[PDB]
């Protein structure tokens, strides 16, 4: 049991959503972009360590 | 903020009136001044208090001509032991050939409305004053 | 003309609403252009996983099978230590008079990518260019060939053990053994280039294929240490391929485009220019002569540019310049009172010209070892201590607030230790973390700051209840006395 940050945004929604786009088809990339870029500090501070975990959240089928 | 204090005087045409403890004698400088007014002084230090007159009152241009152009007033309580002290620390200022003119009352104290008129503010002044024995 | 100081009080209130207003600028484009940065890589993350995506997919053992049945006899006896480039060359003709673009197929994003390849290999047909590509890596792959699909931010990397040479390989456009071209038909703009083994390994070759990569690309790609990181997990175990990679990296990019713009040799250490330095960066004429030249500047090699440091700040560096060392770089020197004095005559400005020395001019610094138990102290009266090894031995640090006060109390030698230097208004002050002192009397100076803190808790306790005692009888008296003096008047 890796205990990450992430694992709240693993599971999370909005971010299951963007993970579930990641995994297959990057045509909705914009969207995701968008919504980082304007409110996502948190997102931007934590996505810098812990990679694998986020690769693997990415890899959720 | 003593220098602030210090140059507010010097400068500023509002502000001249400043009070200084003993540390007037010799803590720091004084600003030349014309009118020095002496409340409390050590209790028979004829030689500093008298330095701290000649220290405070300088050489002034205008009214070199006349006779009296810095103006010294030592405030004594009458029937008090302060009384004797004055007597004991001019006496050195004597040995210079000055003169102090008693002056018992001042000429104008009526018309002009003071503090404590009232013998009621003087009271509490009192209770104040025995509040610190 | 009126009230000169109000005029002056207004000027300095607006400057230090401007100095605050410009450094809250500064630090808001600071902060979106890192934002923006930020997104930037978490866009490139995501084109990662998308790559990684596509080789799981193309992984498949189905899609093996399906490549290694369509895939004649004539192709399939060749072992990849026997592909060479005529055999990649007619393997990718073939691979062009088999499958052929046509767009006109139905497309659903309902059906999935291996579903979709599976049923361009029963019709022999395709989709899109990188649909192509992806059928000729999952050919590839039939044979187990040493394959990696490489990816613009494609074609496909073949190791050849004939020449130990990761091959280029397109088959929409049959190119072999052709970088450049693949400059040509991949992505427009080429920033990166990515290689992904069928196992997942990642590697960088954006080298090989960007012509510009070491002049443009890379002082315009993204930050070296993130990409490392991102990439050291994915790190291949091939650790021996990955070292001969980087061989062939070098020989290939050695002096190979032969710049000579003088823009380019501006913060390029394989080419070094004497005017391109900075203040503290010096060349070494001894091992640099001249190694090129550019509209009459010269080439030194960057070995032979070396960084310098102040006698001082190689002291905070924990090391001492040797007896005799020369300068090697007379430079401005600039601290607060050789500042100001500098400020008050720009004569001596110049003239000034403190004289760095080198790493290997200097020594490691040695701190001395206390005897008779007496701390050793600097010109300031102190001793340096940025480094732990920096103090001397025999010396114990303390970092117990107003520690010092009982030292003196016991009559105990106990010095400050000096850390860095701190400057709220521009000087630079001495910063100090505790006490030094001997190592005989730390216990001692322990227990002697633990009665100290409980007799000054002891004692502020018995002041705290002296000052509400001596506030009951102010209280007392005053009220005695407002007593007195009404029954005086009443």
């Amino acid at each position: 049991s890796g205990g990450h940050p992430l694992e709240f945004l693993r599971n999370q929604p909005q971010f299951q959503q963007m993970r579930q786009i990641i995994q297959q088809n990057p045509s909705l990339l914009p969207a995701l972009l968008q919504q980082i870029g304007r409110e996502n500090p948190q997102l931007l501070q934590q996505i810098s360590q812990h990679q694998e975990h986020f690769i693997q959240m990415l890899n959720e089928p | 903020e003593r220098m602030q204090i210090l140059q507010n005087f010097k400068h500023n045409p509002k502000i001249n009136t400043i009070f200084i403890s003993k540390v007037g004698d010799t803590s720091f400088d004084l600003p030349e001044a014309n009118v020095l007014i002496q409340i409390s002084s050590h209790g028979g230090s004829r030689r500093q208090e008298a330095q701290r007159l000649g220290r405070v009152l300088r050489a002034k241009k205008g009214m070199v001509a006349e006779e009296y152009n810095a103006f010294f007033y030592s405030l004594v309580s009458q029937d008090t032991q302060e009384m004797a002290y004055s007597t004991k620390r001019q006496r050195f200022l004597v040995d210079q050939g000055y003169s102090f003119k008693v002056i018992t009352k001042l000429a104008g104290m009526e018309e002009e409305d003071l503090a404590f008129s009232t013998k009621e503010e003087q009271q509490q002044l009192l209770q104040k004053v025995l509040a610190a024995t | 003309i009126e009230t000169p100081e109000q005029a002056k009080t207004r000027e300095r209130s607006e400057k230090i609403k401007l100095e605050f207003e410009t450094y809250l600028r500064r630090a808001m484009k600071r902060f979106n252009k890192g934002v923006h940065e930020d997104t930037h890589k978490v866009h490139l993350l995501c084109l990662l996983a998308n790559g990684f995506y596509r080789n799981n997919i193309c992984s498949q053992p189905d899609l093996h099978a399906i490549g290694l049945s369509i895939i004649p006899a004539r192709f399939t006896r060749v072992l990849p230590r026997d592909v060479d480039t005529y055999y990649l060359s007619n393997l990718v003709k073939w691979f062009i008079g088999t499958f052929t673009v046509n767009a006109e197929l139905s497309a659903s994003e309902q059906d999935n990518l291996q579903t979709t390849l599976e049923r361009r290999f029963a019709i022999y047909s395709a989709r899109d260019d990188e649909e192509l590509v992806h059928i000729f890596l999952l050919i590839l792959r039939a044979l187990q060939l040493l394959t990696r699909l490489v990816l613009s931010l494609q074609w496909l990397e073949v190791f050849c053990e004939q020449e130990e040479k990761w091959v280029c390989v397109d088959c929409v456009h049959g190119v072999v053994g052709q970088p450049l071209t693949c400059y040509k038909y991949a992505t427009k703009p080429m920033t990166y280039v990515v290689g992904i083994d069928s196992d997942g390994w990642v590697r960088d070759v954006t080298q090989r294929y960007d012509p510009v990569w070491m002049t443009v690309t890379r002082k315009c790609r993204v930050d070296a240490e993130w990409w490392a990181e991102t990439l050291r997990p994915y790190q291949s175990p091939f650790m021996d391929r990955e070292k001969k990679e980087d061989l062939e990296f070098q020989a290939k990019h050695m002096d190979q485009p032969l710049p000579t713009a003088i823009g380019l040799y501006k913060n390029h250490p394989l080419y070094a220019l004497k005017r391109h330095l900075l203040k503290y960066e010096a060349i070494y004429p001894e091992t640099a002569a001249i190694l090129g030249y550019c509209r009459g500047e010269a080439v030194y090699s960057r070995d032979c540019v070396h960084t310098l440091h102040s006698r001082d700040t190689w002291l905070k560096k924990a090391r001492v310049v040797r007896l005799g060392e020369v300068p090697y770089k007379m430079v401005k020197g600039f601290s607060n009172r050789a500042r100001k004095a500098r400020l008050a005559e720009p004569q001596l400005r110049e003239e000034n010209d403190l004289g760095l020395f080198g790493y290997w001019q200097t020594e490691e610094y040695q701190p001395p070892v206390a005897v008779d138990g007496k701390v050793p102290r600097n010109e300031f009266g102190n001793v340096y201590l940025f480094l732990p090894s920096m103090m001397p031995i025999g010396c114990v640090q303390l970092n117990l607030p107003n520690l010092h006060r009982v030292a003196r109390k016991l009559d105990i030698d106990c010095v400050q230790a000096i850390t860095g230097f701190d400057f709220h208004g521009g000087y630079s002050h001495p910063v100090t973390d505790g006490y030094i002192v001997c190592e005989e009397f730390k216990d001692v100076l322990l227990t002697a700051w633990e009665n100290e803190q409980a007799v000054i808790e002891r004692k502020e306790k018995e002041k705290k209840e002296k000052r509400a005692l001596g506030n009951w009888k102010l209280l007392a008296k005053g009220l005695l006395i407002r007593e007195r003096l009404k029954r005086r008047y009443g």
